[PDB]
């Protein structure tokens, strides 16, 4: 179950200081979860 | 010496391993938007000696990603799919002669 | 430099074609018909006991006087060659020295002069 | 060793004709582990297995064939 | 295994569907001030998964709104407004939407390509050997 | 022993099955515009088995317009396109089985 | 039983916009 | 896809939810 | 799921 | 029978059963002719050998 | 390890000969 | 270049200094 | 050896994609003071390179700015100015970086072409005799 | 008499010097923003000669500062043509095997 | 020997628009 | 036409006398 998420396009393509992908969201693409 | 193994060549594996290769850039493809993903990239000379005589690796970027993670270079990974698509189909033929040319020995026509 | 596969099949292939040949010639196939053939016509009984029974008689009879030559073959060269160990023209040459022995030995040597 | 020899021969192509029966089976009820390269080249081993073994067969018949009908 | 592909192909021109709807509701609810839940709408995300551990299928683990601020406008005499006068609008961001709708509908295509490619080396996988 | 039920093996059956799979996702593509009809599908194992020895719904990935029809037109051309290559391989196996069947019936 | 309608965009709306017949909204039931 | 073997049910959109 | 995620049945 | 209902129009009869039941007869009367063959030449070579 | 349907049709019409 | 080790993430702060 | 064309285009495609990159940033940075990094920005150019000594792919060896001066504003009261007051802006020219998305573009295409067009001269030849 | 090399002529060797034209033309598109690339052309005689070279076009038109010598409108119907006989050759070639086989077979 | 520089926009211009730097324009003659 | 030797680059001076 070791997989990578996020919302594709363009909110995640804004550099982090945006702040527009959810906190809990933003940090499964580390693997986590 | 007459044998499956002498006549066929490595030409019996490489259809295999392009097609693995065709799954790894398609797969590359289908997953460009998703952020986290890292490019996947198969090296044809060790899978080619791993199956002769009985695991993919990364793609670095040439550029960075724009915040998402993805390695994926769409661009790039367009031009693999088709160099491997020709290559196999190049396979095929090769390997396509080899069971023709056996059969038309053993046939004597 | 050994042969491809697609000449060795080619070539052993042609074997069978003259397999006919060798039986007439380089075999015991030869005398057992001629002795028998003389022996019918020696009694009284024209063709009683038939051309293709004593064919089959000899057929029987040359393949268990050969059978020595034709395992010393498969010794010597079906093996090696179906394990890698000589190449098509050692394999070749040592079947035939096995054959070249049975017909020197059952031979003249005005006849060989 | 001469029997054993035939016998190895055929069980070869009999092995091969199973092998190539067996993934056409598994490919065509849907199995997502099979390629149909590997099909295609087990059945393709399979045809040139026994087109020898006809072949090899015409053979040594038409050798018997002419034996038998010598006129002795 | 080239039907594995069909179903990452596959699975993408159903994945990049989903996000090219989810752009839809974000167009069209750029305006909306009232709701049928009760809650003002938020400008709706898709989230995309891959489960690497050969071939790795994209799924849609479900839709997430945005984290951005809903967009307060002063309008005082509305029958929603709030005591400071203010009613709210959904953070929906026009230009953002519209690299959505060019990205999604490019990945939808180049799936096609790659679906109708792969095709191909099968029908000739067939005809291999004869 | 010898016969066509061990000498074609289950080809003979799943060339049917395909063909009727054919028509589920035809029927499928044609009612996509008419309200009310849920897109039904074809499970080939439970299918093929019933052949051998002797139409369920699709669940929709989004919601519908409000028509009430779940045909996904764009999964039933991949799934026809899929159906229809499998098809030509089971043509294949099943053609080639009596051809290599004709082939020592008559030694040559 | 038939499942009718009038298909593409009259459908394809919510109910609060009531372009269709009832008699024929009817029949997307299921019930003719 | 996912077969089912009971058919799915129509999406219903309310103009409000408590009506429903 | 998503901690985040959204339902798709009536709140 | 299954040519026949196919031919006249019989939508009830697939190709794929007719193409199988046809392949299914044609090895099968092939299988009849070769047996048959084979037991002439064997009857015509006992008879002609002088007894 | 039983002979396919190809071979045993092939031993049988073998037999005939 | 197929390397065995993943890419690192790329990262855009605002300042170089708190990164 | 027509295999060796695709990796001169997909060298040229990649090529021209950086320059593209390179003056998307230069759009985005044509007015901007600050910067993570505490130095003004500076208008950047991919350079390519050839090494030629049949054929000869081309490579990019690094991202150079141009050394043309920051263009000065007297904005005294701006919280950045200097003991004069002047604040220091990029060098971008909206002229040079147009031209350069015009022909990055085009030599992106005419790359796809030769591609496309190599790619059919390897199918045909595996056709020769056949 | 009756060998590879009379029975092809020279249509064994126009195929590989087509390949290399093509590569060619190649190069000088892809080098043509390259500053300072000079473009080659390569000499279809030298190539018959060396069956039985990669020299420079003279531009004519002077460069802007980047010293490139490519020519887009020149290189793209140079590309055009030599894939156009590219084919030819192999049409030519590939005839040559199935008049040969056709007279061993004599079918 | 490497020939190489900026292209595009900086170098189709006349050396007196020093837009191109110094090193990199002597890099357009020849390098080893 | 062709050459065996690579052509001269374009000079654009300011100034024909300094060149």
């Amino acid at each position: 179950g070791n997989m990578v998420a996020g919302i594709p396009g363009a909110l995640s393509n804004q550099p982090p200081a945006d702040a527009s992908i959810p906190q809990d969201v933003a940090q499964m693409k580390d693997g986590s979860v | 010496a007459i044998s499956f193994d002498n006549a066929l060549g490595i030409h019996q594996h490489t259809v295999g391993v392009r097609e693995r290769n065709a799954e790894v850039i398609s797969t590359n493809i289908a997953q460009a938007n998703t952020p986290g993903y890292k490019a996947r990239g198969l090296d044809f000379a060790k899978e080619l000696q791993a199956a002769t005589s009985g695991d993919k690796l990364y793609r670095l970027p040439t550029q960075p990603d724009t915040g998402d993670g993805n390695t994926v270079d769409l661009d790039l990974e367009r031009n693999l799919f088709m160099q491997n698509q020709i290559r196999h189909q190049a396979s095929l033929d090769f390997l396509g002669s080899k069971f023709k040319n056996l059969t038309k020995a053993i046939k004597g026509e | 430099e050994d042969y491809s596969v697609t000449l060795q099949i080619l070539a052993l292939m042609t074997m069978l074609g003259f397999l006919p040949a060798m039986v007439i010639l380089m075999t015991s196939f030869t005398r057992i018909v001629v002795v028998m053939s003389i022996l019918r016509q020696a009694m009284g009984l024209q063709q009683t006991p038939s051309n293709q029974v004593i064919i089959g008689i000899a057929l029987f009879l040359t393949f268990f006087v050969m059978s020595p030559v034709l395992n010393e073959i498969n010794d010597k060269a079906v093996q090696p060659y179906l394990n890698e160990q000589v190449t098509a023209r050692e394999a070749f040459d040592a079947a035939q020295a096995p054959m070249k022995a049975f017909m020197l030995k059952q031979t003249r040597i005005k006849d060989l002069e | 060793d001469f029997n054993d020899l035939l016998t190895k021969a055929i069980n070869n192509v009999n092995t091969l004709q199973k092998a190539s029966g067996d993934l056409q089976t598994r490919f065509d009820r849907g199995d997502a582990d099979v390629s149909l390269s590997d099909v295609m080249i087990a059945r393709n081993k399979s045809s040139v297995a026994f087109d020898a073994t006809v072949q090899i067969r015409n053979k040594l018949v038409e050798a018997y064939k002419d034996l038998m009908n010598m006129p002795v | 295994s080239l039907f594995n592909v069909f179903n990452v192909t596959g699975s993408a021109m159903s994945a990049e569907s989903v996000r090219l709807n989810t752009t839809s509701s974000n167009l069209a609810n750029a305006d909306s001030v009232s709701s049928s839940a009760k809650d003002t709408y938020k400008a709706r995300h898709a989230v995309f998964g891959a489960e690497l551990s050969d071939t790795v299928p994209v799924k849609v683990m479900g839709i997430v709104e945005s984290d951005k601020p809903l967009s307060a406008e002063y309008n005082p005499d509305h029958p929603l407004a709030n005591e400071e006068g203010y009613i709210y609008k959904p953070n929906v961001n026009v230009m953002e939407e519209m690299a959505n709708m060019i990205s999604a509908s490019r990945a939808y295509q180049t799936n096609v390509q790659v679906a109708d490619s792969s095709k191909q080396m099968l029908l000739r996988t067939l005809q291999m050997g004869q």
